[PDB]
């Protein structure tokens, strides 16, 4: 590593020197394996992980918390109460 | 003052978990082929850019820091930062098929159905009311085994009459104790064949 | 003895639903009440239930539980037992509830609020049956009640409370409709409260 | 002596509930299980959340806030209810305390031993274990 | 009718089963059905104490705390880090009204909650003076 002197003190340019061994490799022969070996060597254990549930979440202070969801509250489909007070029928004075 | 801004036709994907990146980008068999003579700056090339465009990664990845010394355990000290590296990406094939969870045995089908909640083992003291001292109730010097060391033991009435009066109730005890032993190994056994 | 039924149903409760008016519900907020909720018992979940929102209009509902759900859930409510509004958002925010803690084998729903603000009208609704004795004179509900709503799902009916002030003058307290008008001594002082209280039209159109 | 018979039923024939004569801790998160299925009742004047803890070394005594109850010696099924009585091994919390490990960590939670009775002096005295 | 029969039932689906366990009821639903006709002490014809009521038992225990060194090591610990995490995040916590309470942490809220005051208290008069001078 090298410093870039364009990326800043924090990125620095690199460069490589060769070890070895180099090697080329010519593919002779494949055995593969069985679809129920691969998938039996993929499986996952799952125990480690924390289960997720829905609207359940862990936030920064370690405290577990719910969501609820409301909904939508249609006021519209809602008849107020047809109170005398309110009828034009009940006017004095005109 | 090189640049460490590489330019790419297709963009490398990465696997920060394993330290690898993987370029899909076009190689030309004859700048390639072992007849040239600048295959290996060719090579030398292509990997020093995709080992640039890695540790550019690698160093945006977030840092973790400590305030904590040396001379406890952790290994990370004050002085250094580490990269927090994600999870793996690449699927690779495990060495080992999972562990199978033991089937229930007889006890626990039995304690299950009974509705037998599992004991505290808060430890294995108890306390001897003639004396004044906390003894392990087995094992090594256990209080399962002063019957063996007792001074005095009463022989017993229903004794009478059988070719085991003779006999030492201390050996008759540990016959029993190694009987009971021997039955709870072959129960484990059965709960193995099972 | 209504304070100690309170606290009973308080410590037996998982939800809370404070039931406000829809024509007052800072007026019937019980805001001591919240606050040793919020302090005490954290983690029992205080909702807010605006009963009675068929007396005022569409948009005054609309504002207060915009201005209500700045601080907590609010639903908006109208407790009746053939013709109701909102009794299945209600169910669905409690089978909710019920979900987050599936672990508890049941919750408990408790409702507390001021006397007459519909308490036993709301878990008549929810129950789509008269369980719970309602009448228009406060203090009608004196002890607490448990009505099953679903399998994992209770509903603790409890007294109405008035909690103590001195800022709560007896003319609003008698507006907030928690004493029983026939045994005040002179009411023709409060009248001009209801004067003050009222449009004239209204008024004139009541009694022609 | 630990427990209360308390009837119920309008002529008093059913005795299946009990309640518990002495100091109890809860814990977090405590809400009383529905009346139809509370068997054994902890009265909520009787709960208890701190205690005077007293440090042998340095002679101070702090009102500390309980975090668990890890033995009380009479029962096993009174460590689980969480009974507050003589002899009783608590966790407490230490914070105040300024406690830290050879290792550098803060210590904020240890055992202590109720060395009172509450229910006869209306608190919860204990001495902590270092 | 040999299909309606106890016996007939649990070939459909030995020393175990107790009383009461039908096609409605298992041995747990049993027991804790009986739970509401337990609490009853038995006495024979000259009063003698068949079984004491449940838990009524008039037996003293023997209480003891036996020595063990676990009572005298730490029991939660906090590291520096931690404490700079929790005591940054306290603070960052935009709370939604829609989120509610499951599970409260257990922290040293004591260590944590700590916020910058413009003032200081006022000087106890006091430790200078007492009201004799
Ligand atoms: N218009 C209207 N009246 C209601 C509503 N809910 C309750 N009431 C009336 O308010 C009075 C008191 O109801 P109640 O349930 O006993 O109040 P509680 O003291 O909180 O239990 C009853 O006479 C009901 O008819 C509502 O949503 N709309
Ligand atoms: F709160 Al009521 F009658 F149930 F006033
Ligand atoms: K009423
Ligand atoms: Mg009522």
């Amino acid at each position: 590593s090298y410093k870039s002197d364009q990326g800043g003190k924090r990125l620095p340019r690199i460069e490589l020197v060769e070890i070895g061994p180099r090697l080329d490799f010519k593919i002779g022969r494949i055995h593969t394996p069985s679809p129920d070996m691969v998938t039996e060597a993929h499986k996952k254990p799952k125990q480690l992980e924390m289960k997720t549930k829905k609207n359940v979440e862990l936030d920064i202070m370690g405290d577990k918390l719910g969501r609820i969801h409301m909904g939508k509250q249609d006021l519209g489909k809602l008849q107020t109460r047809k109170m005398k007070g309110l009828k034009s029928k009940f006017d004095q004075g005109t | 003052n090189l640049p460490v801004t590489v330019e790419k036709p297709i963009p490398v994907v990465y696997d920060l978990g394993n330290l690898a990146a993987f370029d899909s980008n076009v190689l030309d068999k004859n700048d390639l082929d072992s007849s040239n003579a600048r295959r290996e700056e060719k090579i030398k090339s292509l990997t020093r850019d995709n080992v640039q465009l890695l540790i550019n990664q690698l160093l945006s990845l977030p840092m973790k820091t400590t305030t904590e010394s040396v001379g406890g355990t952790g290994g990370q000290s004050s002085v250094m930062t580490l990269l927090q590296l994600p999870d793996p990406t690449t699927d690779l094939p495990r060495e080992k098929p999972l562990p199978k969870a033991k089937a229930m045995t007889k006890w626990e089908k039995f304690a299950a159905k009974k509705g037998i909640k599992p004991k505290e083992r808060a430890g294995k003291m108890i306390y001897d009311e003639a004396s004044g001292e906390w003894v392990p109730k087995w094992g090594y010097k256990g209080a399962n085994k002063k019957l063996d060391d007792q001074w005095l033991v009463e022989v017993d009435d229903k004794v009478k009459g059988t070719d085991n009066e003779l006999i030492d109730p201390r050996t008759l005890n540990r016959a029993e104790r190694k009987r009971l032993v021997k039955k709870n190994e072959k129960q484990q056994r059965r709960n193995m064949k099972n | 003895r209504i304070w100690n039924e309170l606290y009973k149903v308080i410590d037996s409760s998982d939800v809370v639903i404070h039931v406000l008016d829809a024509r007052d519900p800072l007026g019937t907020r019980c805001k001591s009440v919240e606050e040793y909720m919020k302090k005490e018992t954290p983690h029992k979940h205080l909702i807010y239930v605006l009963n009675k929102c068929d007396l005022v209009p569409t948009w005054v509902a609309a504002a207060w539980v915009k201005h209500l759900s700045k601080e907590r859930p609010t639903l908006a409510f109208h407790a009746s037992i053939t013709n109701s509004f909102g009794k299945g958002s209600l169910i669905q925010l409690l089978r909710q509830f019920s979900q987050l803690h599936t672990d508890r084998k049941q919750i408990s729903v408790g409702f507390i609020g001021y006397p007459n603000t519909g308490k036993s009208s709301i878990i008549n609704t929810l129950r789509k049956k008269k369980v719970c004795q309602v009448a228009p004179i406060p203090g009608e509900t004196k002890v607490w009640q448990y009505i099953t709503l679903m399998k994992r799902i209770f509903l603790i009916d409890c007294p109405g409370i008035v909690p103590p002030s001195s800022k709560d003058s007896e003319e609003d307290i008698l507006f907030r409709g928690v004493v029983r008008v026939e045994h005040v001594t002179h009411p023709e002082q409060y009248i001009p409260g209801v004067l003050k209280r009222c449009q004239v039209k209204h008024l004139e159109r009541t009694y022609e | 002596e630990m427990f209360k018979v308390i009837k119920t039923g309008k002529s008093r024939s059913k005795s299946w509930k009990r309640m518990i004569t002495k100091h109890t801790f809860v814990g977090e998160g405590f809400t009383r299980r529905p009346v139809k299925m509370e068997r054994i009742i902890r009265p909520s004047a009787l709960r208890q959340k701190k205690a005077n803890v007293t440090h042998p070394e340095l002679g101070v005594t702090v009102f500390l806030p309980i975090l668990a109850v890890k033995k009380n010696p009479q029962s096993p099924m009174y460590t689980q209810l969480g009974v507050l009585t003589k002899g009783t091994i608590i966790e407490v919390n230490v914070s105040e305390l300024g406690m830290v490990t050879a290792g550098g960590k803060v210590v904020w939670g240890k055992y202590a031993q109720v060395t009172n009775e509450p229910d006869r002096d209306g608190c919860v005295n204990a001495v902590l274990l270092v | 009718g040999t299909g309606k029969k106890e016996k007939s039932r649990r070939i459909r689906e030995g020393n175990l089963r107790v009383k009461g366990e039908n096609f409605y009821r298992d041995s747990k639903r049993v027991k804790f059905l009986n739970m509401y006709t337990s609490g009853k002490e038995i006495r024979n014809k000259k009063g003698n104490l068949i079984r004491a009521a449940s838990f009524q038992d008039s037996t003293i225990p023997d209480a003891r705390v036996q020595p063990d060194r676990r009572w005298f090591g730490n029991t939660r610990v906090i590291s520096q880090d931690a404490l700079q995490h929790f005591r940054s995040a306290l603070g960052e916590t935009q709370k939604d009204t829609y989120q509610v309470l499951l599970r409260r942490n257990k922290l040293p809220m004591s260590l944590l909650e700590e916020k910058d005051a413009d003032e200081s208290p006022k000087a106890r008069i006091l430790d200078t003076e007492s009201y004799a001078d």
